């Protein structure tokens, strides 16, 4: 994504967010029951001598739903939490088991 | 298209609209490497495919003019003015008699 | 990540 004017590189979507479309001015935030965890995503670093940025790794395109037996309640997150005794989650992508 | 997750269930239960269950691992349609089917787990529909019917052995392919970006979508998303989708290779699965 | 097709980001 990119939200500024006159940029030489785009910005990598962070963990907990995704950019599904093309040319987004903002990154979409993962919703409860989903998560994005891309650990290699990074922003370009500007070579202070030549003023050219090099290292960009893109983030996630789509959010991963929580697996069966796991759930997620907060929106911007990078993990799924297995819920405790007395509760179950038999579907993928549950906001509360 | 059917599953049973606990012992002694009276009847097979149908996979919910967003999911599917194939005949086996070998004859399964789009289904990733490590995923195996043993009759206890309905699997979501890959991005670009969708499903809206209960108890289906395969997901349906999104048509030209629409897209599916998330996983396990009951319905396909319609392309909006300013954009389009044209995949000429998209095709539904054909059934053997 | 059980029941999740197309695989996904590791937890
Ligand atoms: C490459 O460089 C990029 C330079 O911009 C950089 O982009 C920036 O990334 C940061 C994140 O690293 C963006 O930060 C923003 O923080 C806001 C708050 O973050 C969390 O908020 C929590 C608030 O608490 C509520 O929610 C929590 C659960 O989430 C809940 O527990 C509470 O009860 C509350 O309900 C807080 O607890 C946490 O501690 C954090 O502070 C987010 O809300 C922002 O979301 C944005 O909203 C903006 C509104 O305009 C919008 O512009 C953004 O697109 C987005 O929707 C966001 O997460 C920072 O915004 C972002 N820069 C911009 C301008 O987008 C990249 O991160 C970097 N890439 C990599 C890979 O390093
Ligand atoms: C694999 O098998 C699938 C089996 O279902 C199959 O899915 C089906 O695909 C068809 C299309 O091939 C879906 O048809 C539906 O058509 C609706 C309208 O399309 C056009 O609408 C015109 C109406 O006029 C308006 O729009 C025109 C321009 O678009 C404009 O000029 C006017 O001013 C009006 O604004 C009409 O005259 C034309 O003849 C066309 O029919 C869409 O709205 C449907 O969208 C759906 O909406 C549903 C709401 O409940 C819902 O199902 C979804 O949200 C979906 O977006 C849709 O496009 C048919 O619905 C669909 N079946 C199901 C159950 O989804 C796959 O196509 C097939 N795949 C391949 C690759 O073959």
């Amino acid at each position: 994504f990119n939200d500024e004017f006159s940029q030489p590189v785009c910005k990598a979507c962070w963990s907990g967010s995704f950019a599904s479309k093309r040319g987004l001015p903002t990154c979409e935030i993962a919703q409860p029951g989903t998560f994005t965890n891309v650990a290699a995503a990074a922003n370009a670093t500007f070579n202070t001598a030549t003023l050219i940025p090099t290292g960009l790794v893109k983030g996630a395109q789509a959010p991963t739903p929580c697996g069966m037996g796991y759930f997620q309640s907060s929106a911007e997150t990078t993990t799924c939490t297995a819920c405790a005794v007395g509760t179950y989650a038999d579907q993928a992508g549950l906001a509360a088991c | 298209g059917y599953y049973t997750d606990v012992d002694g269930l009276p009847i097979q239960l149908p996979c919910k609209p967003g999911t599917f269950m194939p005949f086996d691992t070998a004859t399964a349609n789009l289904l990733d490497t490590g995923l195996t089917v043993d009759g206890t787990q309905c699997y979501t529909c890959q991005t670009g495919t969708f499903n809206d019917e209960f108890s289906q052995p395969v997901c349906k392919a999104c048509w030209s003019g629409s897209f599916a970006s998330k996983r396990g979508l009951p319905t396909c998303e319609i392309a909006q003015p300013g954009t389009f989708t044209n995949v000429a290779a998209a095709a539904n699965a054909t059934f053997n008699t | 990540g059980g029941g999740v097709n197309q695989n996904g980001d590791p937890v």
